[PDB]
Formats: C-alpha cells, structure tokens, sequence
C-alpha cells in the first residue's frame, strides 16, 4: 500500500504544477541531442 | 509538495547505428524518483509512434541497465507484449499504461520486475516486461496475467513469457 500509486491516482497528479515544471536546460539538451524532445516545447 | 516513487527509474533511449555494439547503442537519459518529475519527463520526450525506427525506449529501476550483461537480467526474463491490429495512439497508451502499473508499483511481485522496453519497428512493435527471476513462475504468472489486466489486452495481441537467456 505503501509507496504504491494506481493509474488514477497518477494521472490526477500529471495536473500538478510541479508535474508542469520543464525538464532542465542539460536534460533538454540531452533531449534534443537524442532529437527525442517532443515538437514545440 | 512532491509524491515519492519506490523506486529510482531510468530513462534509456536505444538509437540504431549500424556503426556501435548493442550496448553502445544505448543511451542513459535521465533518472527520476517521484510522480511529478516523471510527468516533467513524459510530457516533453516524444511518444513512441514518433521516434526513429529501429530505436527503444526502456525504463528500468535500481539503476539496472537494459542490457543482458547486467547482473539483475541475466538470470531473468520477459513477458513480451507483440503488438498486431495496433494504432499508433494504442501503442502510445499501452506504453504509457506499462509506464504506470511499473512507477505505480502495481505488481504484488515487484520486487521481482527490472524495467520494461518499447521496441519500434516496422514489422513489428513489441512491449517488454523484463523480470528478475525467470524461474520464478509465480512471481512471472503474477505479473503476467495483472499486466493483462491493467493493459485489457485484446485477444489479437499476444502475450508470451521468455528467458533471456539461450539455453539447451
């Protein structure tokens, strides 16, 4: 039960604005250098 | 304030290239180990219908690497998802749901699980639960048949238990 989340509990928190906070400058750059960064972000 | 994860996950993004190894194809993303900064994540890398072909997504835990070298694999093995009759949105979503139930902790034997990996190719797209254990058939069963649950896999699409090892 612990540390244990179900796919609604989840998504609810995908809302979050902590869950809206972009990945950092170096991971983006890694993002974009794997060109895995999603189109327009 | 953030919700914590059992465990560590890490991203690895597989890009074909003729010129390096297996191993070196792979590539280490970036680690997370709550709820919020996997969003931050999944939000901001391309799904999986839009990646290259012939390239993986995985995600794995306790620093585990998806490779058959690494210690926690090598006795393991997968149930393998082979994907037929398939949008590219239900591939999306059956991968995020994968995402879910693994970060989630959904699997009574999750102890047991090592990661999972998204292989896109044009043949064929294959989803893959990697397990630690391939002897231990109750803790395979288990999270084969919830994997069924939580995916509400049609019966075109084909589940199937392997080891990773080849043995005689």
């Amino acid at each position: 039960m612990l540390e244990r989340y179900s796919k609604v509990d989840l998504l609810a928190l995908r809302y979050s604005p902590l869950s809206q906070t972009p990945p950092g400058i170096e991971l983006e750059g890694r993002l974009r250098r794997m060109n895995i960064w999603r189109t327009g972000s | 304030m953030k919700h914590p994860l059992m465990n560590v996950w890490t991203l690895w993004y597989l890009e074909n290239d003729r010129s390096k190894s297996w191993e070196d194809m792979q590539n280490e993303i970036t680690s997370f180990d709550t709820v919020e900064d996997f969003w931050s994540l999944y939000n901001h890398i391309k799904p999986p219908s839009e990646i290259k072909l012939g390239s993986d997504y995985s995600l794995f835990k306790k620093n585990i690497r998806p490779m058959w070298e690494d210690a926690a694999n090598k006795q393991g093995g997968r149930w393998v998802i082979t994907l037929n009759k398939s949008s590219k949105t239900d591939l999306d979503n059956l991968w995020l749901d994968v995402l879910l139930c693994l970060i989630g902790e959904a699997f009574d034997h999750s102890d047991q699980i090592c990661g999972a990996v998204i292989n896109i190719r044009g043949k064929s797209n294959k989803i893959s639960i990697w397990t630690a254990d391939g002897n231990n058939e109750e803790a395979a069963l288990e999270i084969g048949h919830k994997l069924r649950d939580a995916l509400r896999l049609g019966r075109n699409n084909s589940l199937q238990y392997q080891l990773h090892k080849d043995t005689m």
